[PDB]
This record gives C-alpha cells, structure tokens and sequence, in this order.
C-alpha cells in the first residue's frame, strides 16, 4: 500500500549516492520488480531501471538498480550535475503498481547562493477591492530548498499564505514566490509585516510597516 | 521518435466525466503494455492502471477501479482513460507511459507522455486583476491575481526586457489562480525609462498593460 523513499538527499558530483525504496507490505524482493523513474523540470519523466536491476538502454551506465536489505535501491556513481532531479521508485504487487513518494536529489553543481528577497506591499489598486496581498519574491538561491515564514505583528502566520515550490531559473539557480493574502480589515488591523526566507540554516528577513 | 501525444483533458465540472486519449507513434503499439499515471499539483506520482496489448488483462490501483476505465484501440494506436464522478481530488496532470518488455526479461516505463491537465472545478472563466508591484539595482513586478483557468502569459515592455525577468509558477486559492512576474532593472531607468508588464489571459480574451510607478 505505502512505498517510502527518502524525501530528499544531497550529494556532490563525482560522489556515489544511493536512493532506497521501502514497502509497508514487507521486504522488497525481486518479485516486486522495482522500477525507477526520473523527473526533470517541465514534467519530463524517463524510465531508469526496471526489474529491480536492469538499466533501460540509453540511460547512463552510472545509474544502477539493486536490492539492499529489505529495500530496492537506485545507485548513482560519479554523480553528474545533471542528475539533480526527482526520482520515483515503483513496486509491483501482483496486480497493481505503487509509486514511492519520490526523492529530490540535490547534486551541488553550483556554489551556494543566498536568496535575494523582495517584499512588496499591497498595491493601492488592490486595496480598493478590500483585499491586501503581500508578495515575497525569492530568487537566485542554490541549492533549491527554502522555507518561508510570514509574521504579522510578530505572530507566525499559518493560513492565508501560498508559497511556490522552488523553480529552476536560467542560471541553474532556483527561485520562488510567497503570497500573504489578507482582508483589508486584517491589513489595517496590524502594522508589522515580515517575510522570512530560511536557506541553508541562515534566515533572511525582509519587512515593512503599514 | 517514440511519441505519446495525449489529448482530451481540460476543465470538467465536479461529478462530471472525461475521456483522455494517448496517441502512440513511432513503435509497435501492439507489442506493448500501456499505463496511466497522474501527478496532482504538489503531490508525487500515482499509478492508475495498465492494459494488456490485447486487453485480456487490465490492472488498476485498487481504490480507483470504479472511477477509471482503461482501454485501447490497437487499430488507432491509441490508449484511453475514462473518468467518471470526478471530484476535486482528481485534479492532476495525467500521463500515459509505455511499459516496454525489454528483451522479454524486464518491464520498464521508458517513454512518457508530455501530460494532459485535468482540472476539476465549478469555477467560471475569470480574467486577472493585474496590480503593479513597486516600493543599487531596482526590483519591480506585477501581481496577476485571481484568474481562471490557466494559463496566463507575461512579458515586459512587449517582450524586450528579457534580462532580469522572473515569472513564477501560479498558486491556487479559492478556485482562482495567481502568479507574479518581477524584473530587476538598473535604478537609473526606474523611474526614468518606462517599465510596463503585459499580461495575457486567452480564456477570457483579455490582455492588460500596467505601468510601474513609485507609490
Ligand atoms: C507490466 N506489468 C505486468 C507485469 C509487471 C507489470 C509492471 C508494471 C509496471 C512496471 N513493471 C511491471
């Protein structure tokens, strides 16, 4: 029923990384015919492994499939920068296939860059409609894992915000956007607004006051 | 050139029904099992089912057997997916994939369709409200708020400012989509030369031009 993979793994090019694929229904065996699929930006999926350990022709030799203990494995050796991607495993159970949740593989192929953060206040035109949307643009960060917190008069906001999943810029860095949508009442009931972007332990704050 | 061109997706009313097509090309469709898999907005991949070359065996994810009917017409090199009593949870990109029997030794989901989007919503065509985002270099932008359905297209100065432009993915909120587009420009030309974003929403047959000015 539930196939589990590491949510995210980080490696550096040339190193060896191993993604695993575990099953709620017991040990993974060759009878589960583990498949590995790569997803690259623009919803581009390519089959990597089938039958646990068979490499699809055309896939670079550095990819291989195997079993490790009670789990199927995808191994990348001499990992290239282009291997930064999402990898789904899929296990076969007699009459249906179940995909894992996927592993976001980071291959450090660029120097660490901190996110450039811009906090825009609500526009005057939008306030006329009695809504107030603050827009936090987050650009030029690598690796592409960021967490975003919004503070209204110092309270962690937990609803009314939507944050984009990191998207690959042209410079191979990552970018993202976050919105905090308030009623005009909420906007005028409070005075301190801050968008906090956390990237690789350090946190960057942009803030404004009504 | 294995091609898996999908079609038949789009907007469907909740409780409604849809039939997706996956037109195969560049290989022998009749020696290949075929599958369907979907990927919702933020979640990962979910298998739907797969079909025998001669449709003697048809497999489904158990919890989906009653909502989806997989089929194929080898005469048209095409695979089909019927959706019925669809709910909002069924909003996702739907992929067809070739599950090729390599060397009669192992199966592999090698070639995948580009994907066709299925949006389950009762919402109506809503044009976007375009708002100007403004306070070394300068960061400007445009908020493209509350449109339905996707897509919208954005350019700056009619597609001349291409350096520094970042148009982000849309978010969904209250059935309506929103996105933003920013442009970082030398502080000299703003104010100074004029920056204007150009938003296009084909569904509503709307185009909006908004100029960025200081608060
Ligand atoms: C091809 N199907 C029938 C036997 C195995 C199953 C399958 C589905 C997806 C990937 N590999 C195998």
């Amino acid at each position: 029923t539930v196939v589990t993979q590491e949510s995210a793994l980080t490696t550096s090019p040339g190193e060896t990384v191993t993604l695993t694929c575990r099953s709620s229904a017991g040990a993974v065996t060759t009878h589960n015919f583990a498949n590995w699929v790569q997803e690259k930006p623009d919803h581009l999926f390519t089959g990597l492994i089938g039958g646990t350990n068979n490499r699809v022709p055309g896939v670079p030799a550095r990819f291989s499939g195997s079993l490790i203990g009670d789990k199927a494995a995808l191994t990348i050796t001499g990992t290239q920068t282009e291997d930064e991607a999402i990898y789904f495993c899929a296990l076969w159970y007699s009459n249906h296939l179940v995909f894992g949740g996927g592993t976001k593989l980071t291959v450090l192929g660029q120097p660490k860059s901190s996110p450039s953060v811009t906090l825009f206040p609500p526009s005057s035109e939008e306030l006329e409609t009695n809504k107030a949307t603050l827009v936090c643009t987050i650009t030029d960060f690598y690796p592409g894992v960021v967490t975003v917190d919004w503070k209204v008069d110092g309270t962690p906001v937990t609803q009314g915000m939507e944050t984009t999943q990191p998207s690959k810029q042209s410079n191979n860095k990552y970018m993202m956007s976050s919105y905090l949508t308030l009623t005009a009442r909420a906007w005028e009931r409070h005075s301190s607004y801050s968008c906090q972007v956390t990237h690789e332990g350090h946190t960057v704050e942009k803030s404004l006051s009504r | 050139e294995v091609k898996l061109l999908e079609s038949g997706g789009g907007l469907v009313q909740p409780g409604g029904s849809l039939k997706l097509s996956c037109a195969a090309s560049g290989f022998d469709f009749t020696r290949c099992w075929m599958n369907w898999v979907r990927q919702a907005p933020g979640k990962g991949l979910e298998w739907i089912g797969e079909i025998n070359p001669d449709s003697s065996t048809i497999y489904y994810t158990p919890s989906l057997k009653d909502k989806f009917i997989i089929s194929r017409d080898n005469a048209k090199n095409t695979l089909y997916l019927q959706m019925s009593k669809v709910r909002s949870e069924d909003t996702a990109l739907y992929y067809c994939a070739r599950v090729y029997y390599y060397y009669d030794y192992y199966y592999a989901m090698d070639y995948w369709g580009q994907g066709t989007s299925v949006t389950v919503s009762a919402a109506k065509t809503t044009p976007p409200s375009v708002y100007p985002l403004a306070p070394s270099m300068v960061t400007l932008g445009c908020l493209v708020k509350g449109y339905f359905p996707e897509p919208v297209t954005v350019t700056w100065n009619s597609g001349s400012l291409s350096s520094g432009v970042h148009t982000f993915p849309a978010v969904l909120q209250s059935d309506l989509y929103t996105l933003s587009s920013s442009v970082t420009v030398p502080s000299s030309p703003r104010p100074s030369e004029t920056v204007t974003c150009n938003v296009a929403h084909p569904a509503s047959s709307t185009k909006v031009d908004k100029k960025i000015a200081a608060a």
